[PDB]
């Protein structure tokens, strides 16, 4: 897996690849591992395919309950969601969660939720096995205030090298775009991203 | 680690009559869940009118019948052409076996012939070179669910005369060498039905005084 | 295991008459049983006798080897070994390979004039004992005789015989590794006599029906 | 056992062989591996067999209750998030490896479910020791816009894939075809390729072959009157 | 005893009316690192010969110096090393065979699958695999690795028996090749885009391939998959 | 909840008051019948309907049980509709998720009836 | 390990058990009686792991002199066997199994006629005209096949005991330092007062 | 150790033309030691016979449950519960214990009293059902028992005729397995009769 | 440990950092992995310290008696020795090698020698701890025909990303410049790479 | 776990070994004899691994005759412990260590004195009045701590052993199914005819 989420102008957009596998088989060729759990915060998930649904689903449920109550929740709440069945739960889950999410006061934000369920919120965040290839590229070609048009470019030149270089990435490159214009989903094939 | 064996499963059956013998094994070769081969021969003519076959690790086994047709060989060389009788050819194959004994041959082997009175003989031979002649042997993967049919339809094991009450064992007969071919051939067709290891095709290797003959029969290849 | 082994049933026993050795002919593969006839008495030589228990093939190649090396010490010394020679032979080539993983529980079984009837049993430990009764059932070793300890010296060949066959009837029925066949061997000092193979299967209701015993198998 | 769906113009098409296997022995020759939820959701189970039809005959049983309470059709989203909150919640010692396909007032679905919780969406699915097989021909055949027949047609062939190459797979192909605004049609033996030949020999017995000891009526009826 | 560190996926191959192709992808993986794409595992021996070679690269570069040696051994003192006396595919496969069952039978294998796919002096296809336990069999179609799986599958609907060799033509036979690469593709988290293809032919020889890609991939339907169940965004 | 206690007891004279009280309400419930023919049964309620604006198609007073058992009934309405929904869950939990068959007629009734004398006993 | 075997009888039934007690290399007692009276016609030996051995015949004691109490009634063998294999059946998948194995000798004055009951610490029950528990089984069994009769009487299934016993102390390595006998009959149950 | 293979023993029903056959060894044993020769491995409840292999002290128990159960049962429903809806009754009781299971390889033969129609089940330890038209096998022979029925069966066959194949398939597998023997029982079931014979068979 | 060799126009560079650890600790913060075997055959050494200098100095023994009956040894010849004890011995060793050299007729070759003790000749090769992190970096910003300065900045960027991200690698950058004008060396100390 | 047990009195050394041989469960033996006779007035008895007891022993006679012939002479009872102890002391760092503990009986013929040396399977030696070896040994040292005398008489000292014996049979698990006693004198070396 290679996921990441990057803050711009206008907003965060959250990039994925489209691969998971069982050892060396590719068991799904086409999955979307960016997932709603509320309808301008989304998440890029890593690690246990079980774990990382049944956190997202039950994140789903917490927001959709909060909203009914008090409103639109923040990034922020939502982040705090997932570190606390994360970190309550360190013992039995794998997963790391990248929560990416665009309020109008607060704009577009990323945290990111490693193993011990800690939160590191971060103008942009890489994980999953083929982030490890990518972390000089990143820190490297990453700015602060980019436009859409060199945040697409940098997520999808970012997860192509992530994609090359680790077999357990592949497939499509997905992306989902969150600004105060709506909601965005952006697909990026092989004969694409690989001759960049 | 590294395990230097394997199990290319295949199942073998040796049957001796009274002037003949046959040693038939199936042509599929496995590893795992997956088939290598739908034909790979497993029952081989070695000379001097014995056919062998080594199931279980094909490796060791396709190692085994090389030395024994060498041994064949040398054996010529060695005692000005004489003919290695099959219960020679038994006890050599015995030391083959005992040479690597604290790092075994993983096969269960049988070989098939005429004995020096022209008669059917079978010996089996267990991975480190125990073995005993035998008039019925089934190898492999599937030989616990011949062996029993055998013992009844061969032997005529709990088999008595009709209105005896148990009393009269049903009278043991000489098998003709086509009887004995439609025992195999429903043999390997029941352990085709019941063993996921078995199928794909049957050869039978046939022994006489006229020499080693063959026969070849479709199997299911589910 | 892979390698056919054999840890029940064999028994050798002295008397007035020389030695008895009866075996059963199952070869067990864990539960699966593997055979019915397989020959647990090897034939050294016209003389000696050795019983097969533990690994078939350490017992069948080692105890061929010794009548190799018994026939050689004929012909160098132009007289029979002793019971006590060609048992030590055996003894201390599996005392060389000890640690290695050699399976061997054996009775070699001689009549000589210089010792007359004498049995050896002989371990791959390296155990070598000469006495008077062995017994193997179910990878256990006795020096008993599986019925009544005492039996008799003073015994017919006939009875002796028949104690070994009723002997290895008793293991045969309530081992279960232990059937097949009762193998019967009569050692003298002129060399041993094959007393025949008698299925355990109408052997165990003629013997039911003749001694009035297993009373509890309904027959 | 070979498990595949196939997605298909107005519906979706479930197939699975027919070998159950203990070890490397075939315990039933014509077994049913496609399984009702609902009457239009069906699925087929890889794994532990009593795992498979007990998740099944449960979340079944619940998806009955569920659609009588709301007096709707049950939905496959239902039957889905039912079944992965009941494995997540065992962390995969209920051996289920399921393809749930349906339809509903929402349309047609395909999803695969895993021992451990985790769910997938896709228009060609494969499970089993015969997946890879499957796969192949699935990878090598499937286009967008399948018409019915073809997606059987696809199906079926994914399957026999399994039947021929996979050793855990074998005997007949069975299929369930699910189609929008149309009853369901369950295919039993839709295809049988491995019908065992005559045997050489019969061996029915003479009567009076078996030695018997005593013969006995047995009393299975009820304490007598009079 | 070792373990495999840098390693190559799938070789797969069958046989033809007039000959047998065989096909490799250019990858040498270092564990989940894909670290080398210019790596050829398809090496040719003479103009009637070609080992495909899976499994442990350095134990492969050490192959293809003992079939480069055995060359050059068979020309010593050897008037007839470009004609009848020229190394076969079944001299080079049995060479390997012993090679490879001697060193598993001193615990220290080379940890290799090996096809070798040829054509015989008298014209005959030669296909024949042996592995790192010196286990050999011969078939129609034969693949190592994943191939095996997924290739051998698509390849058997083509030749399912011997009878179907002779129907099979070399369009047929490429073609089923090159589809079964990028089913491999697909679905193999250890295999490569780039591949190499060689067909050894009775009459043309060998056509060795080079710098060959998967292309005609479906992945549009990607983009209509959104979620893992309920999503509908 | 501190009624820990029957709220249906005996009075002097042998009756339980809330049990013929509960019948009195049943009394006081629309009119439904049922009658048993060779080769079927029939069961029919008026759908007295509350107000014209109401759908009174929404409103099930006939209920299906299992696919071979339906329910109607007089009385209080919301007490027919929970026990049409205990009577549906036990026909699964106490026999169908057992015998992998549903109840026969007389046994789910059985069921139903038990669940109701429970309420003229429990707390 | 230790010996007890039961011998049925044409009118009663023999139980004779093992006097010792041994931990390791240590022996503990020499004069241990492997037996509690269940019932006045029902008698249990019992051989096994310490403390559960003792723990178990008495917990089962009590519950059957409880039953008497009750009813006022003897409890059939047949009753208090099934008893018995249904208690050791629950141990097995318990969270620490009892490591108990038992016979049960009893008189059913119902049918006039003596049983024996060898239930294993499984809850696996037979009925059984002789039975034994450990290491002596296998020799007592293949003996008790010979001689056994179902007509003999207390004297001659007392001798054929005394005969197991004598080639049990020859052929076993442990010391069990000599038996306990018991005869369970219609009078009740009386230990064998020279054996 | 492995709890299946303790007390050894075997199971096998056939179907045959209106009728079933079900039939048991009669050995009990501790591993090698053969400890009882009439331990019957199959029972009856009503007109379902019911055969179970494996671990004694679960046969044993599961018996004395499914008497409980078939009792119960009877006493509610004013009839005798029929073979197919005890199958489902075993599959449900074996699962409950998913995580703790009988040690067991059960078999249900028995004709259905109204439909007339001749049945036969097997199931695993955790109670997935096996419902073949031609033969079940349980127990430590099983592949024995597999080998035999596969040639020795043959559909419709008359009660008789039946009888001989069972009986057959039964004794030959048995005289391969070391835990199984001792004597044998065969039932051959009808609409409305059920003979029972005891086979005689070698004593090793 | 991040060590790379980059052939050039003129050549080849040989780039490593100065960190050697046991665990956490820094045994030594100025290590040279940068060790001649020939007057201009270098290679850069990563794996079991102990391993790669016995290694490298039996490698500069067969160079100097192949020198004195052969005359100057190719890269190819160099990176063979190499090889022989890296495969020979592949079960008693732990060293990943990277052989860098200058011929006048061959120019700069590199040539990698991963823990197997296979042979890959590449335009340029990354190895060590360090080596994960800059495969995306180095991968876009590598050019063939590079000038000597190009050089110096790709291998000093690309070990500046590989300090910066892995706790094994540290120090100075130290670089040598094999080109037909003879043998340079570099030093690059951290105030200077720190803030590229 | 055997019992091989040695007392020196004033005028003789006296040897009481274990006539049983057992191998698990199984009693292979109950007369075998657990001593060979090195040289005339030296006598070692051994317990230990099976097969290993019996090479050592029958390889160290071999050595000791071979030493007798060649001098024509008989090496001291001191010299062939020493002999004894270093073919043990080599083996515990050899491939396949001997697992052989050993009693040294001799009658010193120069000294006039009676001598036991205890060797252990490592060779330990240790020159003592009275030695033994296995699970018997800490009991019979008690015993022997109380009642030994340095000036008694072989009769005296049979008596004594004869009370460990007896004390032994008693409080031991195992059946060692009696011993075998030797007295090395002046004379030389006789088995005890009963015991
Ligand atoms: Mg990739
Ligand atoms: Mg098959
Ligand atoms: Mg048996």
């Amino acid at each position: 897996t290679s996921i990441m989420a990057v803050t711009f102008k206008d907003g965060v957009i959250l990039g994925a690849d489209s691969r998971t596998t069982t050892g060396a088989y590719i068991a799904n060729r086409v999955t979307d591992k960016l997932t709603r759990v509320h309808d301008k915060i989304w998440c890029c998930r890593s690690g246990s395919a079980a774990d990382t649904q049944a956190i997202a689903d039950i994140v789903q449920y917490h927001l959709e309950l909060y909203t009914s109550q008090y409103g639109t929740p923040s990034t922020e709440t939502a982040a705090s969601v997932f570190k606390e069945l994360c970190y309550e739960n360190k013992d039995n889950l794998t997963a790391g969660i990248i929560v990416a999410g665009y309020d109008d006061k607060n704009k577009g934000e990323v945290y990111t939720i490693p193993l011990g369920g800690s939160v590191h919120k971060l103008p942009y965040a890489i994980a999953g096995s083929g982030s490890t290839f990518i972390y000089g590229y990143c820190d490297k070609n990453f700015r602060e205030n980019m436009s859409k048009e060199e945040t697409v470019d940098f997520i999808k030149h970012s997860l192509s090298q992530a994609i090359k270089w680790d077999g357990s990435s592949g497939g499509v490159i997905r992306m989902v775009v969150l600004t105060a214009a709506g909601v965005e989903r952006l697909i990026f094939y092989p004969d694409e991203y690989e001759q960049l | 680690q590294f395990n230097p064996y394997g199990d290319n499963g295949g199942t073998i059956l040796g049957i001796a009559g009274e002037d003949f013998a046959v040693l038939a094994g199936d042509t599929r070769n496995i590893t795992d869940y997956s088939i290598n081969s739908r034909y790979e021969p497993k029952v081989f003519d070695c000379g001097d009118n014995i056919v062998m076959s080594a199931n279980g690790f094909a490796a060791d086994g396709d190692a085994l019948v090389k030395r024994f047709k060498n041994s064949v060989k040398w054996y010529h060389f060695d005692h000005n052409d004489k003919k290695l009788s099959i219960n020679s050819a038994a006890r050599n194959i015995q030391h083959l076996l005992y040479g690597k004994r604290f790092f075994p041959y993983y096969v269960h082997t049988i070989i098939a012939g005429l004995d020096e009175d022209g008669k059917g003989a079978v010996y089996s031979f267990d991975p480190v070179g125990s073995y005993e002649r035998e008039q019925c042997r089934a190898g492999g993967a599937a030989a616990s669910l011949i062996m029993p049919f055998l013992d009844n339809q061969v032997n005529f094991k709990n088999q008595y005369e009709p209105g005896t009450n148990g009393k009269v064992k049903k009278p043991l007969k000489y098998l003709s060498v086509e009887e004995v071919i439609k025992l195999v051939r429903d043999s390997f067709t029941s352990a085709t039905e019941r063993h996921i290891q078995v199928g794909d095709g049957l050869e039978i290797l046939i022994v006489t005084k006229d020499g080693v003959r063959k026969e070849f029969y479709e199997l299911k290849r589910d | 295991k892979i390698k056919i082994a054999h840890g029940t049933t064999t028994l050798a026993f002295r008397f007035q008459g020389g030695i008895i050795v009866a075996v059963d002919s199952r070869a067990t593969a864990g539960n699966w049983v593997a055979s019915q006839t397989v020959k647990k008495v090897i034939e050294i030589n016209p003389f000696l006798l050795g019983t097969m228990a533990g690994g078939a093939a350490d017992c069948q190649f080692w105890e061929t080897w010794l009548g190799s090396q018994c026939r050689l010490h004929e012909l160098r010394e132009k007289e029979r070994i002793s019971v006590a020679a060609a048992s030590k032979i055996l003894s201390n080539l599996v005392y060389q390979y000890k640690g290695a993983g050699l399976s061997m529980g054996t009775m070699i079984c001689g009549y000589t004039r210089k010792e007359g009837p004498t049995i050896y049993y002989v371990d791959s430990d390296g155990t070598r004992l000469k006495g008077d009764i062995f017994c193997v059932v179910s990878g256990q070793t006795f020096a008993y005789g599986v019925l009544d300890s005492n039996y008799k010296w003073d015994l017919s060949v006939e009875d002796a015989l028949y104690l070994g066959k009723r002997s290895i009837l008793a293991a045969a029925h309530r081992d279960a590794y232990s059937g097949g066949s009762v193998n019967l061997y009569h050692v003298t000092e002129d060399g041993w006599i094959y007393h025949g193979n008698h299925d355990v299967g109408e052997l165990f209701w003629k013997v039911k029906e003749e001694e009035g015993s297993f009373n509890n198998v309904i027959g | 056992t070979t498990i595949v769906g196939v997605k298909f113009n107005n519906g979706v098409v479930i197939a699975a062989d027919t070998r159950s296997t203990q070890g490397p022995i075939v315990a039933d020759k014509n077994c049913a591996k496609l399984h009702r939820i609902s009457p239009k959701i069906w699925c087929a189970g890889a794994g532990t067999a009593a795992d498979t039809e007990a998740v099944t005959q449960l979340i079944g049983s619940n998806i009955e209750l569920h659609s009588l309470y709301t007096s709707r059709e049950p939905r496959v989203v239902s039957a889905l998030q039912m079944l992965k909150q009941h494995l997540f919640k065992y962390q995969g010692h209920i051996g289920a490896y399921l393809i749930v396909a349906g339809v509903d007032p929402t349309g047609s679905h395909l999803f695969s479910i895993h021992a451990h919780g985790s769910t997938d969406v896709g228009y060609y699915l494969s499970l089993g020791s015969g997946s890879l097989a499957a796969m192949a021909v699935l990878e090598s055949h499937w286009k967008q816009d399948l018409t019915k027949e073809e997606a059987i047609k696809l199906a079926s062939d994914a399957i026999q894939a399994g039947i021929w190459n996979d050793l855990g797979s074998g005997s007949n192909v069975d299929v369930c075809v699910m189609e929008i605004g149309k009853d369901a049609e369950y295919l039993r033996n839709y295809l049988t390729p491995n019908v065992r030949e005559e045997k050489q020999k019969s061996y029915k017995f003479p009567r009076g072959t078996t030695a018997v000891l005593k013969e006995s009526i047995v009393n299975i009826c009820d304490i007598q009157e009079e | 005893t070792q373990q495999p560190i840098v390693t190559g996926t799938s070789v797969i191959s069958m046989k033809y009316d007039n000959g047998v192709i065989i096909a490799a992808d250019n990858l040498g993986s270092y564990g989940s690192l894909l670290r080398f794409n210019g790596v050829e595992r398809l090496i040719p021996v003479g103009d009637n010969t070609v080992v495909g070679i899976s499994g442990d690269i350095s134990d492969m570069q050490h192959i293809e110096r003992l079939l480069k040696d055995l060359v050059t051994e068979n020309a010593y003192d050897n008037p007839l090393a470009d004609a009848e006396e020229a190394l076969e595919p079944s001299y080079i496969f049995e060479y390997l065979a012993t090679v490879m069952y001697q060193r598993r039978s001193k615990m220290n294998p080379l940890w290799n699958a090996i096809i070798v796919a040829g054509v015989q002096s008298n014209g005959d296809q030669f296909l024949r695999y042996v592995n790192l336990l010196g286990v050999t069999y011969s078939s129609p179609t034969l693949a190592t690795g994943f191939g095996a799986h997924m290739a051998n599958p698509l390849l058997r609907k083509v030749v399912d028996r011997e009878s179907d060799i002779p129907k099979t033509t070399v369009q047929v036979a490429e073609e089923a090749i090159v589809n079964a690469m990028r089913v491999l593709y697909y679905r193999d988290a250890r295999s490569s885009r780039n591949f190499s293809l060689a067909i050894i032919d009775k009459n043309t020889g060998l056509t060795f391939k080079k710098n060959l890609q998967v292309e005609n991939m479906k992945w549009d339907f990607a983009k209509d998959i959104k979620g893992y169940g309920t999503q509908k965004i | 909840d501190r009624y820990s206690f029957s709220l249906t007891t005996f009075s002097p004279s042998g009756k339980l008051g809330q049990i013929d009280y509960a019948l009195t309400a049943v009394k006081q419930g629309v009119t439904s019948l049922g009658i048993k023919a060779t080769n079927g049964v029939v069961i029919a309620t008026e759908k007295k309907s509350s107000s014209p604006l109401a759908m009174s198609e929404t409103l099930s007073k006939v209920s299906l049980l299992t696919p071979d058992i339906g329910a109607v009934y007089s009385g209080m309405g919301p007490d027919y509709r929970v026990l049409v929904d205990k009577s549906r869950k036990v026909a699964h939990t106490s026999y169908k998720r057992i015998y992998g068959e549903y109840p026969p007629t007389k046994l789910l009734v059985s069921e139903v009836a038990k669940i109701m004398q429970e309420a003229t006993q429990s707390g | 390990m230790d010996i007890i075997l039961g011998i049925r009888v044409q009118d009663s039934v023999i139980l004779a058990s093992s006097k010792a007690v041994t931990r390791g290399i240590s022996v503990l007692k020499d004069s241990d009686d492997k037996t509690r009276q269940l019932s006045p016609h029902t008698l249990m030996s019992f051989a096994g792991e310490a403390g559960d051995t003792v723990q178990f015949a008495e917990y089962i004691q009590a519950n059957i002199q409880l039953y008497s109490i009750r009813e006022d009634y003897e409890l059939s063998p047949q009753a208090v066997s099934s008893f018995v294999r249904q208690e050791l059946a629950k141990s097995i998948r318990s969270r620490r199994p009892y490591q108990v194995n038992v016979l049960i000798g009893g008189y059913d004055k119902k049918k006039n006629k003596p049983e024996l009951y060898q239930i294993d610490y499984l809850g696996t029950k037979v009925e059984l005209p002789y039975g034994a528990h450990g290491y002596s089984g296998f020799y007592t069994f293949s003996l008790l096949d010979h001689h056994y009769r179902p007509d003999m009487t207390t004297e001659e299934g007392l001798d054929l005991l005394k005969l197991c016993v004598q080639e049990l102390e020859k052929r076993m390595p442990m010391d069990f330092k000599g038996v306990i006998v018991k005869i369970v009959d219609k009078d009740g149950i009386r230990q064998v007062d020279d054996f | 150790s492995d709890p299946s293979s303790i007390n050894g023993g075997i199971v096998v029903a056939m179907t045959g033309k209106d009728c079933v056959a079900i039939a048991c060894d009669l050995r009990l044993g501790s591993q090698s030691l053969g400890v009882s020769n009439k331990f019957e491995k199959i029972f009856h409840y009503g007109h379902v016979f019911l055969g179970i292999t494996g671990l004694a002290t679960d046969v044993t128990t599961l018996n004395e449950m499914f008497r409980y159960k078939t009792n119960l049962y009877k006493l509610k429903e004013e009839r005798a519960i029929e073979p197919e809806t005890f199958t489902q009754l075993v599959s449900s009781s074996l699962y409950e214990r998913r995580f703790g299971p009988y040690f067991v390889g059960p078999v249900v033969a028995g004709i259905n009293s109204k439909s007339g129609k001749p049945f036969i089940a097997g199931f695993d330890l955790i109670g997935c059902i096996d419902e073949a038209k031609d033969f079940i096998v349980s127990g430590t022979a099983s592949d024995q028992l597999f080998g035999m029925c596969e040639s020795l069966y043959e559909p419709n066959l008359e009660p008789e005729d039946l009888f001989e194949t069972i009986s057959q398939a039964l004794l030959n597998a048995a005289d391969r397995d070391a835990l199984s023997g001792w004597g044998a029982v065969v039932y051959i079931i009808k609409k409305d009769e059920v003979v029972k014979r005891y086979l005689k068979m070698r004593q090793d």
